[PDB]
């Protein structure tokens, strides 16, 4: 395709902040990648961000120090961003900009795309069918995922996210074992991650768990340390979704994407809208911070005639605790359901605190069904969440009406209440729970009671379940 | 329990590490087979060089379109010393083409002080009038361009066609 | 907002 | 490519200078008849804009400016120990001898070291003429003083082949020590080492952190840990006991080298610190030795003007990373980086940097973590495979004492560990005044492994502690309503034994010998006395309400008021007058009559 | 020295508000002095502030108005303010900028300073420990000044900060009385008092005052009525502190600053930096407000080889009484603490009103004990800190429930805290106290609950002083 040798220019009209501005440029477009090479001989690439007649002006990503108005080298590609994606790409780890960092050779690219991506078209969705397993019983059990849903994870400063990130990481996976294990061993999902806006202790944390997981033959890395340069902050989620939309719509694979720290990303955004001049919006936020967060959200679900799929878990913090922050509120109004930690959880040291009472789901009626999973699942989530909450409105009430006003049946919910955060919930770190086994801790726990009191569950699965 | 724990982890750990040494041994040997195919292709481009009859003709179209590139009304032209008299017919030959498809009229002028490091394989660099412009056009570069470009393919052939690729887009 | 406005359509003369 | 330009305006502390082109981005220059010191901020054609260092009063339009080809920078060389710097590193004491004066001369010019003083140098025996060499290797060692011996080594980025090697004897900075010849060309090296400020010296490897930090305060020592290597912030509207923790970390830790680097301080506080700190004194190996030997202060008062509020934390980290490359371990503390945040703020809008969020510039965050982040331990460069690391601790002034603030929400969002403090808890004079519920350390579980392999008992117990002490103010929260009317036995159990936590493990008073510092495994055994206490109280009332003859807390107080008496005065257990065994044998001892008086009662 | 006749022009670009802009103007020098000589015959005066090429900047102290575009002459006198300052100067009256109006004579010159003052090397600082009598046992006894420090007063419109002040003033004095008579009297005080935007009813009771106390002759004036230009406002202080330090450091006497309504210092930067059209800060104040109060708070301390001090009491009104506002808050952070004018204490007739709670004073820790001025000192104040706080505290339970939950207890606290509004604070226009009484009082306070119940102060100090 391309054969025309690139330009340089020598022309520097000035210099401000992380900007460079110059002119006398041939024919220049917007969105096209610029080299750089200082007196000392150091490298920097750069991004073309205003263009006007001849002259040009270019963000540069390495950040601005010591560029000499004469000695100044500024060499064009005359080309856009383009990723070099590749299946072989499982078992690496990149920096934000995408060079290897684990002692590993380039990526001999196997073709090459466009880094912003396309939208897909609405004609060519398919719903959602069958659920999947993160190996943590609370989220199974109690809040489904299906196949395309984008569930984001609210947590905030001081909590242990990253942990349950990182379990989520070594243990996602499928559920079709259901028949058989034989008909199971045919696997094809595959898991891309992309730790954004993360500290160095927390950037070594994943590394190494990850590689001690024993899996990692599945699993991309995208790391971009506090330190990297903030626009690259920027560019690791569009790699991130390039790569997870070609092993899905290209390898006709099952991916699963986990992003982190979006409030570090907002934050990115923001000082990349205010080094571009542009007036603010609400909150000191751009206003087309809602177009971006969409236009990042919506690459996923799933395509007609394509065996594939691409589920979305990102993840955020919210200042202050304050659920009315725009990061979060945008979030929620972008995507399908919602799953909560709660401080008072963990500062009961309790792991994970995932705290149900506020956690919802939107695709948990359709995901799961007879075939896909049992005939018990709907019914025991439902009396579950019911019992728990008896059983903390009625420690509510012991704790002024007194415990020996107490019906013996109470003591049976507060049982139930104390047993249910002493086993369902608590795991730790490594007991990888299947949804069979949840489901059997389930009706374990609501044993306790008689089928009388548990009203939720028809009478049909009761002659069934309820005596074992 | 909490011992065997322990020595099953750990045993895990090491399995893990050494498989994945072994991987990137496996890649970084596939890395070293295509830069030394790229070496080649530089030498024998280098030897490629020295027929004339031929050459003559591809200093022709990278002067000309060296030309097109830059567009300004002062021109100066850089080759290797040896390399002047052959430099001298393309810009002959180059001059009017370009006025009439340009319906403009320029100046160019060649130096004869400065030359291009004899450690290039050959070609030409251009510059404007206030030498701050320049286009670099060598077969490096332009090799480079091209195998960067072109990779993809070349892997294709050089290993056959990825097993699980199932459409093309 | 406002202020900062105007300061920034002050700076284009 | 000139060397003369002109001042063509001047607006406060920005200035506009014509006629210089050949320039680039954070270079020096000079300024006037009077020679300031400038930087570059700005550029544009052949115009430029300059920020001042020092005050501008006076400079008219067409005073001269000589440009200087190097970026700011800071000399690092013997005699910096035990010294006070301003924030471009301008010794002050110097100052004043050479004066014989009370003010600042505007544009000074004095070497930031001594040139005219002699210390001994030893060479490293082991590198003959001819010998390869890369950066970062030491050659030679210099006694700062009896306590540190100030290792020298080349810069990194640098190698060759030896020359010439002075035997050891006296030398000073102004000769060559050092003689290398690289491949082709030839240079000379003095003792001093010049690097640009705005710059991560490279290292080797960096490892995770593994060994706690020690501290007097038990608090957020037992509760959130922090490690040696680590990074944490102290908020706070003022140092609220912040300059006492310092100094204690001093008297009491493995650290090797205290820089601590003052911003907006105010004077009388900075005249605190000049006086008292020097006279501080600790035994080393039974010989008492000023703390200066091991200490750096780099002082910068509230009226010092606003390009050095900027420099002098950069100058402060770098002589700590310096010493880090060294092989020692540091440990710096900040000061009120609030007024750095809002000196930035303040020079962004001059120069008509749109602001973002009350002002603040969107890049704040940026050089908030590009400060932070150099915080770590590491392996070294160079042949001797030394060992090093570097712990910070911060200081945030927020505005209003809460998490509104940009500057709190961005630090909070990065830094490793958080120590919040209580205002309420400030206002009730138990200090140290933490407030134990909005604070974190993501170093529990890396230390849990150290903990396991020397003390095998301190996970459990801490645990336990978090959960009684949070059970207590979750009861709080409950009991405000009814007037404590609905407190039961197992409740009033709970309450009892988080207050008694509260009021003798969770407060301690440094005026005096008994409080200024607890060890570990001090810490450590009163915390399994707590535990041991709270679990033979509990079993006891469940054993009887369950079978027959309900104990509750009146008989407890009755029986074994001895034994509570003495576990309130376990507080009081001097080791400054008593030594270790005996202060351990008294902790069993009592746990033991703990056992006996509770066998008695059951 | 410069010897070079002065220049003089006629080319007014404009005026625009308060400033007047000049062209043609060769080597300009910034914040040089310039005269106005306008048609009618009169003078007036004006400071460059900003210059660009041929262009330059000022500003008039007096106010525009009648400024006509040619018939004005604009003379330069190529120097920065320097101002003459001499002993002489006690005894006097001068106005905003420096003019007396006590029908004197002009001033006469000692010494020519320089206005904006050449910071002293913070290492030759003193630290202060040694403790200045007021008389005001909410003041000393609970947050005690000591010479050196720099301690404001906050207060609002409608409270009687401005007699509180003229009291302070009037019986300054020493601590240590207790040696012989001879070395206690040498002591005293020069006093400089610096009124900006006050109306003329403040600034004669001042002048009646001062006379009636007959230390004229050590009390020094600038008097800056609100009818009076407003600009002249920002070099009010800086002429008084010059003197001050002058008084210090060169007469090696022991002076005393105080300076009113800052408020109005702070307006008038707003006005200037808004004529300017300077990039604001928060709540229209320029960014760079802080940098200012520090230049000016900072004039204050001690020095090593010399015998004088500067001890400065600021004072400010507080808009809408909220703390929150930025005058206020970056008071307390260059200071060191606060006194709080408490406007509900002023509303139940009681005077001092000053809320204790608040006030802070940093250097009072090591300004007290054994020698200085007693080893029964701080616990007194601690302690009696803490039962001040757990009343209020009492008092806002009792708000939210009532006497029914409450117990004996609480009805001693509140009785503490009535006696404590009535003897501790209240002091009347000219009760005079002394420490040790005040010390005396605060045990007799002290001594309404047992000693067991008090935890703040050892048992030490109750085996001896309790008991009574």
């Amino acid at each position: 395709y391309l054969s025309q040798p690139r330009l340089t220019y020598k022309t520097v009209s000035g210099v401000n902040g992380p900007l460079v501005i110059l002119d006398h440029v041939k024919f220049p477009r917007y969105a096209e990648i610029v080299h750089l090479t200082l007196p000392d001989g150091t490298k920097r690439s750069g991004q073309v961000l205003e263009v006007s007649g001849s002259k040009a002006v270019v963000q540069v990503f390495e950040g601005t120090s010591g560029i000499d108005a004469k000695k100044t080298s500024c060499e064009f590609t005359g080309d856009i961003l383009r990723t070099p994606v590749s299946e072989d790409m499982l078992g690496r780890v990149f920096n934000g900009s995408g060079k290897p960092i684990d002692r590993g050779p380039v990526v001999l690219a196997e073709d090459f795309l466009d880094i912003m991506g396309q939208p897909i078209n609405p004609q060519c969705r398919i719903y959602p069918e069958e659920m999947i397993q993160t190996g943590i019983s609370a989220i199974d059990g109690m809040n489904s995922i299906a196949r395309g849903q984008k569930i984001p994870i609210f947590s905030a400063a001081g909590l242990p996210h990253n942990e349950i990130a990182a379990q989520i990481c070594r243990q996602a996976g499928l559920v079709k074992k259901s028949k058989d294990v034989v008909d199971y061993s045919e696997e094809n999902f595959a898991i891309v991650f992309a730790a954004m806006g993360v500290n160095m202790e927390t950037a070594r944390f994943f590394k190494s768990d990850f590689e001690e997981n024993g899996s990692m033959d599945n699993v991309c890395l995208f790391l971009n340390l506090a330190n990297d340069p903030t626009i690259e902050r920027i560019i690791t989620p569009r790699l991130a979704l390039t790569t997870a939309e070609f092993l899905a719509y290209q390898c006709e694979k099952h991916v699963l994407v986990i992003l982190t720290d979006m409030s570090s990303y907002a934050e990115a955004l923001r000082e990349v809208s205010a080094a571009r001049e542009e007036v603010p919006g609400r909150r000191g936020f751009p206003g087309y911070m809602y177009t971006d967060l969409a236009t990042i959200y919506e690459r996923a679900g799933r395509v007609e005639g394509r065996n594939g799929s691409i589920t979305q878990i990102p993840i955020l913090t919210m200042p202050n605790d304050d659920i009315t922050h725009p990061i979060p509120d945008l979030t929620g109004y972008i995507t399908e359901g919602q799953i909560y930690v709660d401080r008072q959880l963990h500062n009961r040291q309790i792991y994970p605190p995932i705290n149900v009472l506020p956690s919802l789901s939107r695709l948990m009626k359709s995901a799961i069904g007879e075939g896909m999973t049992r005939k018990d699942h709907a019914d025991v989530s439902n009396q579950l969440y019911a019992c728990y909450a008896i059983g903390k409105d009625v420690q509510a009430m012991k704790a002024v009406v007194g415990e020996e006003a107490l019906t013996s049946d109470d003591l049976l919910y507060l049982e139930f209440l104390q047993k249910f955060e002493k086993n369902f919930i608590t795991q730790g770190p490594y007991e990888n729970r299947t949804v069979y086994e949840t489901l059997d801790i389930g009706w374990q726990l609501l044993r306790i009671f008689p089928k009388e009191m548990l009203k939720r569950i028809p009478q049909s699965t009761l002659s069934e379940f309820y005596p074992r | 329990e909490k011992k065997e724990k322990q020595i099953e982890q750990q045993k895990k750990i090491q399995m893990s590490n050494l498989m994945n040494q072994a991987r990137l041994k496996v890649l970084r040997a596939r890395d070293d087979l295509i830069t030394d195919l790229l070496n080649e292709a530089k030498q024998r481009l280098s030897k490629v060089v020295k027929d004339t009859t031929r050459y003559q003709v591809l200093l022709d179209g990278l002067v000309l379109q060296g030309l097109y590139q830059l567009l300004e009304p002062r021109m100066i032209v850089r080759c290797r010393k040896q390399d002047f008299p052959l430099v001298k017919a393309a810009v002959q030959k180059a001059i009017p083409m370009y006025k009439i498809a340009t319906k403009k009229d320029v100046d160019v002028q060649i130096d004869q002080e400065a030359y291009l490091p004899e450690e290039i394989a050959g070609g030409v660099e251009i510059y404007n009038g206030d030498r701050k412009i320049k286009v670099s056009n060598t077969l490096e570069s332009r090799l480079d361009l091209i195998a960067q470009q072109m990779m993809p393919e070349v892997r294709g052939a050089l290993f056959g066609a990825n097993a699980n690729r199932k459409f093309l887009d | 907002f406002y202020r900062l406005k105007k300061i920034q359509e002050k700076k284009k003369i | 490519e000139s060397t003369f330009g002109y001042v063509h305006g001047v607006s406060g502390p920005v200035v506009t200078a014509c006629d210089m082109a050949g320039a680039a981005m954070y270079e020096l220059v000079r300024v006037g008849h009077s020679e300031l010191v400038g930087e570059i901020i700005r550029l544009e054609g052949d115009m430029a804009t300059i920020q001042v260092y020092e005050e501008t009063s006076g400079v008219s339009v067409g005073d001269p400016v000589l440009r200087t080809g190097k970026p700011l920078s800071v000399e690092l060389g013997p005699g910096i120990m035990g010294a006070i710097f301003d924030g471009i590193q301008r010794p002050l004491s110097d100052i004043s001898s050479q004066t014989q004066s009370i003010y600042i001369p505007r544009g000074v010019n004095v070497s930031a070291l001594s040139r005219d003083i002699k210390w001994e140098f030893i060479p490293s025996k082991n590198l003959r003429v001819g010998s390869h060499i890369t950066g970062g290797d030491i050659y030679g060692i210099v006694n700062e003083n009896s306590l540190i011996k100030h290792k020298i080594m080349l810069p990194p980025r640098n190698r060759g082949s030896v020359t010439y090697i002075a035997p050891p004897g006296n030398y000073d900075a102004s000769d060559v020590v050092l003689e290398l010849e690289f491949e082709g060309v030839k240079e000379k090296f003095s003792m001093v080492q010049v690097w640009p400020v705005r710059q991560v010296r490279p290292v080797t490897e960096k490892l995770p952190a593994n060994h706690p930090l020690l501290t007097g305060q038990r608090v957020l020592d037992a509760l959130f840990p922090c490690v040696q290597g680590g990074t944490t912030a102290i908020p706070g509207a003022f140092g609220c006991g912040k300059t006492v923790i310092s100094q204690s970390l001093s008297k009491y830790s493995n650290s090797d080298v205290i820089i601590y680097v003052g911003c907006g301080e105010r004077g009388n506080e900075m005249s605190e610190v000049l006086r008292d700190f020097p006279e501080l004194t600790m035994e080393v190996d039974g010989k008492v030795e000023s703390i200066m030997k091991r200490t750096a202060l780099v002082a910068n008062t509230s009226n010092m003007p606003v390009a050095a509020r900027e420099a002098s934390i950069y100058t402060g980290i770098t002589l700590s990373e310096y010493f880090r490359d060294m092989g020692y371990h540091v440990s710096m503390m900040a000061d009120s980086t609030s007024r750095w945040a809002e000196a930035l703020r303040e020079i962004s809008g001059r120069l008509a940097e749109m602001p973002a969020d009350s002002g603040y510039p969107a890049y704040l965050g940026a050089r908030l973590a590009s400060f932070y982040e150099r915080a770590g331990r590491v392996k070294c460069l160079g042949n001797p495979e030394r060992e090093g690391s570097v712990s910070i601790v911060g200081a945030v002034s927020p505005p209003g004492g809460d998490f509104s603030d940009p500057v709190t929400s961005a630090t909070l969002g990065i830094v490793q560990v958080f120590w919040g403090l209580d205002k309420k808890l400030a206002q009730r004079k138990h200090f140290p005044s933490v407030n134990w519920l909005i604070s974190y350390s993501k170093y529990m579980r890396a230390l849990d492994e150290y903990y396991d392999k020397h003390f095998t008992e301190f996970v459990p117990l801490r645990t336990k502690a978090k959960e009684i002490l949070q059970e207590e103010e979750d009861l709080a929260e409950i009991v405000q309503l009814v007037g404590k009317a609905s407190l039961a036995e197992t409740d009033k159990i709970t309450l009892e034994v988080a207050k008694l936590i509260k009021d003798d493990f969770l407060q301690q008073n440094g005026y005096t010998p008994y409080d200024r510092f607890c060890p570990f495994y001090k810490t450590v055994g009163m915390l399994s006395n707590m535990i041991s206490f709270y679990d033979m109280a509990r079993r006891a009332v469940e054993t009887t309400a369950q079978s027959d003859n309900k104990i509750t807390w009146s008989i407890i107080r009755e029986h074994m008021g001895e034994i509570l008496y003495k576990l309130s005065s376990m507080k009081f257990k001097d080791p400054v007058k008593d030594g270790e065994a005996k202060i351990k044998a008294d902790y069993a001892q009592l746990l033991e009559d703990m056992q006996n008086a509770f066998r008695s009662l059951e």
